């Protein structure tokens, strides 16, 4: 076995030569010159990070009061409105006239439905929103299983239409206005603009099941949060069919509950005990809620019943208060039969002042007696149901949230202000939103104190969408580096604005379909859950992004400079680096914005290049007639003018840009002129390097292509043969290398993929990158990555030239800081090029874990596709793993012991790379194999939940909410 | 009344009239089956 010394020679020159290469060959040091030669084409301009999060906080104040202002405009018309309506009910001589949804737009049916006429509507073709709107009407949507033709549809149609003038005005007065809708208490959905629903219930074969009564923004808009505590009767005499019929119940019971909300099942017969692990009130989100309706399908009906047991175990839980709560409603739900038991005792024990309300359902068809149940619901302030079938469970289990509200109606206009929601994703198909609610209230015979009956429920709830592209256009993210950004936090935890918060739903656990119990046309339910995706979850987790994250949920502002991981964009690295938060409050609303930016990042460059003839001779050189001269040019598709589109083909796209630059004068009065003249003034400076420096030496030794990325969105690839080759993404602020090159002080090196389909190990190279860092007055500034394609060939020749080709007594591999391999000694490794070491040789990287050369860090993705399991795609959780270099030493020799082997092996890591080189004894020597060690994302399903909930995250809930007022009627039972 | 009162707990959504739930009801079904009329359904439920 070779010594220390000469190993480490070895290493000396090997990373002489391959950093020689690459910074000779890439022109750092040129790139450097030509941006230090200029210096005054541009300008250095700072980022005041208080100053920018504060100018973005006031204009998502702002936005979010246009948004208000225009809620309570609504809601007022529509108090004032309904408050002059005649209630007739004859309507087949005065139609109303109204354009129903999800009616076939074919002009040949002619429907007319007796009562009501139809509206044929024109249907312009739009933008902001991805389908035919069309903007002089109002559209209708009516759930499939309700009858548009009833007295109470044809009276809602009838004084909704006064909606249609204050839709208009609201629109005009701000034409950035997405969806408005007014949902009634009776079904409807009345929306504007007009456009045709998504489905149609029978002309395609799905069939739709939506309800705006379970829509989560009018569920908040239509109550308070509550302490919720479903109380199920699993005696012996349930068993049957209402024992499954109760299971389905408090299933689309639990799915009426937000984040708000906190929630626990029991479950009594002769014994009252815990549905699940629980046992208190746990926070009702799409996890607990996982572990609840998990709970509640393992039910077994057994036993004599007892309700005294039953509600005595309710009310203890009630009263709990060493947990984390809501604090607002206290109420319990009795899924049952029937019985001939009332309980007084314990109601005038427990709540003699009647806090809690009671609303007691009978599931089922049974001939057991009601009349205690009935009784148990009127004596405590709640309210009854009956469940019959699979139909009835929808409307019966949403319809409590009136029984809820009676205080909101009567605490009268301190009850009406505007929430906003939690994300969801938009049901016409628009991508992430929240939306705004606001409650509107009956208020007929109101000025004389004449009916006060049905004036204690309210009409419906008024919405009005706000996109979350509309709030990314109040944080512009181009005068940042590729690592700085926004987000923003709700007071709940969860984040309104992420880099990493994608337009699909939450997984929880694992999913696993059954496709021999699926009919091949019955219409399976999508999806109804908002995104909810917490901050911890979002990033890695620190204990000071906690402390953080605590810090701005109750409304503080301040500052933290810190020196963190962060995950590559690829999840694949994690590296160092030093970050500063600077966070503030939305002074409006309860959000919270942050901003996260990178020292190095405190400067950036604003171009000032205003001449005609600079300007000229720049849009020149990115043209395609001739790439000869500067190599295949990409373009980032940025928002330069609100002329022309992102294109997603870069060709189009590159055509469209010169073309306008030039079909459009200079003057440029649609568009943003700081971007384009940075791209402009971008080009030129990489042109500059293109022609005087690398065109001189056409062909190195080993390099396949050469590279420049930079700010402004400008790509170059020198030979335009490689420009083929090229898969990185033309928006230089999501190329996974350039924001890693930015964090390390050295030569990064990228790993190729493994088994992807694309020419991707041998054709195209290795790629080294090093990002520039220039400095104009003291100040420090990287705006661009220069870079390489290291041809492997060339590589495996400097890299054999005692231990040699395939021989069998020891391995000599190359490894990058993540554990890929990138240049061995078998000619069969060397096939699987960037592939994890641990993949192929476990033993050894586990070793090498143990004695500390890496470390590595585990999270969790909970936005991921999934391959069912067995018990096309589903949402799932996957686990991730990331290697990274934690012992800053250099050298490690040492022995690796199976049992009755031996392997001695020497590591030692290349400096000012991010490369580690391993020497050790063979592999086919010792047949010892213990497992892969794998470094993918691995479909799982923890954390578990169980144990969260005994030490959960800090979270502040509202402070007003109406509950017992005392002029409620609860004459309604 | 004694072998069948009380096992009908299916967990379908089929209806069965003809059960033995209580003394009219298991009246009826005794008549219905002398008079012979759909006893093997009554049957299966029994069976089942």
């Amino acid at each position: 076995f070779p010594s220390a010394v000469t190993i480490k020679s070895w290493v000396d020159k090997m990373q002489e030569d391959l950093v020689t290469l690459a910074k000779t060959a890439s022109g750092v040091h040129q790139l450097v010159d030509i941006y230090e030669k200029y210096q005054d084409l541009y300008t250095v301009e700072p980022n005041n990070a208080r100053q920018l999060v504060e100018i973005a906080a006031r204009d998502i104040e702002k936005l979010l009061s246009n948004r208000s202002k225009a809620l309570v405009r609504l809601a007022l018309e529509a108090e004032k409105v309904q408050a002059a309506h005649q209630w007739r009910e004859d309507f087949a001589s005065n139609e109303v006239v109204y354009y129903n949804a999800k009616d076939d737009l074919d002009p040949e049916k002619n429907d007319s439905e007796p009562g009501s006429q139809r509206i044929k509507p024109v249907f312009i073709d739009d933008a902001n929103f991805r389908r035919q709107v069309s903007y002089q009407h109002a559209a209708v949507h009516i759930p499939t299983d309700i009858y548009e033709g009833s007295t109470i549809v044809l009276n809602e149609l009838n004084w909704t239409s006064a909606l249609d003038d204050v839709f208009k005005k609201n629109r005009e007065e701000d034409p950035s206005l997405l969806w408005q809708v007014f949902g009634s208490a009776t079904g409807l959905a009345r929306y504007y603009p007009a456009s045709p629903w998504v489905d149609n219930s029978r002309t395609p074969n799905k069939i739709d099941l939506y309800d705006v009564r379970r829509r989560p923004w009018y569920i908040q808009g239509a109550a308070s949060p509550k302490d919720m505590l479903i109380l199920v009767d699993v005696s012996g005499s349930v068993s049957g069919l209402t024992l499954k019929l109760i299971r389905t119940s408090v299933s689309e019971m639990l799915e009426t509950l937000s984040d708000d909300d906190f929630v626990n099942v029991a479950s009594f017969n002769s014994n009252a005990q815990d549905v699940s692990c629980f046992q208190h009130l746990v926070q009702a989100n799409v996890r607990n809620k996982k572990v609840l309706k998990d709970a509640v399908n393992n039910i077994t009906a057994k036993g004599i019943t007892d309700y005294k047991k039953g509600f005595s175990f309710a009310f203890e839980q009630l009263l709990n208060y060493n947990v984390s709560r809501a604090n607002c409603n206290k109420i319990i739900m009795l899924f049952t039969d029937g019985g001939e038991e009332r309980a007084q005792e314990i109601f005038a024990k427990y709540n003699k002042d009647k806090k809690v309300r009671v609303f007691t359902f009978s599931v089922g068809q049974h001939n057991y007696d009601r009349g205690p149940i009935q009784w148990m619901a009127c004596e405590n302030k709640g309210y009854y149901y009956e469940i019959p079938s699979i139909g009835a469970i929808r409307i019966n289990t949403q319809e409590y949230l009136d029984v809820l509200g009676r205080p909101m109606v009567l605490a009268g206009d301190k009850a009406k202000q505007v929430q906003w929601t939690n994300v969801y994703l938009d049901a016409l198909e628009l991508g992430l939103v929240i939306t705004g609610t606001l409650p509107v209230f009956n208020i007929t015979g109101q000025f004389e104190n004449k009916t006060n009956l049905k004036n204690q429920l309210i009409l419906g709830v008024m919405g009005v969408d706000v996109s979350l592209e509309d709030i990314k256009r109040l944080t512009p993210r181009f005068t940042l580096c590729p690592n700085g950004y926004y987000f923003a936090i709700d007071p709940n935890g969860y984040v309104l604005l992420h880099p990493n918060l994608q337009p699909k739903p939450i997984g929880v656990g694992i999913p696993t379909i059954n496709l021999r119990k699926r009919r091949p046309n019955v219409q399976n339910p999508k999806s109804q859950e908002p995104v909810t995706l917490d901050f911890l979850d979002a990033e890695l987790e620190n204990d000071i992004k906690v402390e953080i994250r605590n810090k701005m949920i109750d409304g503080e502002s301040g500052e933290k400079t810190f020196r963190t991981l962060v995950k590559s964009q690829d999840e694949r690295y994690i590296d160092k680096g030093n970050r500063t938060y600077t966070w503030t409050p939305v002074n409006g609303t309860d959000y919270s914005l942050a901003l996260v930016l990178p020292t190095y990042s405190f400067y950036y460059i604003k171009a000032k290049i205003e001449e005609t003839i600079t300007q000229a001779r720049y849009s020149e050189t990115l043209k395609p007639d001739n790439f000869e001269e500067s190599g295949y040019t990409f373009l980032a598709p940025r928002d330069y003018c609100s002329d022309l589109k992102p294109s997603d083909n870069n060709t189009e796209f590159l055509l469209n840009f010169n073309e306008f630059i030039d079909r459009k004068t200079p003057n440029n009065p649609s568009c943003n002129t700081d971007l384009i003249n940075r791209v402009l003034l971008d080009a030129g400076f990489t042109n500059e390097l293109v022609q005087n420096y690398w065109s001189k030496q056409k062909n190195i030794k080993g390099v396949k292509a050469r590279f420049v990325v930079t700010d402004g969105g400008i790509t170059r690839v020198y030979p335009k043969e490689a420009g083929e080759n090229w898969q990185e993404n033309p928006e230089t602020y999501e190329d996974s290398f350039y924001k890693r090159s930015l964090d390390n002080d050295n030569y990064v090196f990228t790993a190729p993929y493994f088994n992807k389909s694309g020419p991707g190990a041998y054709e195209s190279g290795i790629m080294v990158s090093k990002a520039v860092e220039i400095y104009i007055q003291g100040k420090l500034l990287k705006p661009a990555v220069v870079g390489i394609k290291i041809d492997v060939n060339s590589w495996i020749e400097n890299f054999t030239k005692d231990c040699k080709r395939n021989s069998d007594v020891m391995d000599c591999v190359i490894l990058d800081d993540g554990g890929f391999l990138l240049m061995a000694n078998h000619d069969d490794y060397t096939n699987q090029i960037g592939r994890f070491f641990g993949e192929i040789d476990p033993s050894l990287m586990r070793h090498l874990v143990n004695i500390s050369v890496y470390a590595f860090n585990k999270s969790y993705d909970y936005q991921s596709v999934c391959e069912p399991g067995a018990a096309s795609k589903q949402s799932c959780i996957t686990e991730q793993t990331q290697y990274f270099f934690d012992n800053d030493s250099k050298s490690f020799s040492g022995v690796l012991d199976c049992g009755n082997c031996s392997r001695i092996f020497h590591v030692e890591k290349l400096m000012n790379t991010n490369l580690i080189f391993i020497m050790v004894e063979s592999k086919g020597t010792c047949p010892c194999d213990t497992r892969l060690l794998i470094q993918a994302e691995q479909t799982s399903d923890g954390p578990d939940p169980c144990d969260m909930v005994k030490q959960p995250r800090y979270r502040k809930g509202p402070d007003v909410c109406f509950d017992n007022n005392v002029l409620e009627d609860y004459t309604d039972c | 009344m004694q072998l069948f009162g009380g096992r009908y707990d299916f967990e379908d959504t089929e209806v069965r009239r003809s059960n033995f739930d209580n003394f009219p009801q298991a009246l009826i079904s005794v008549f219905q089956v002398l008079t012979g009329e759909d006893w093997n359904s009554v049957m299966y439920n029994g069976i089942m």
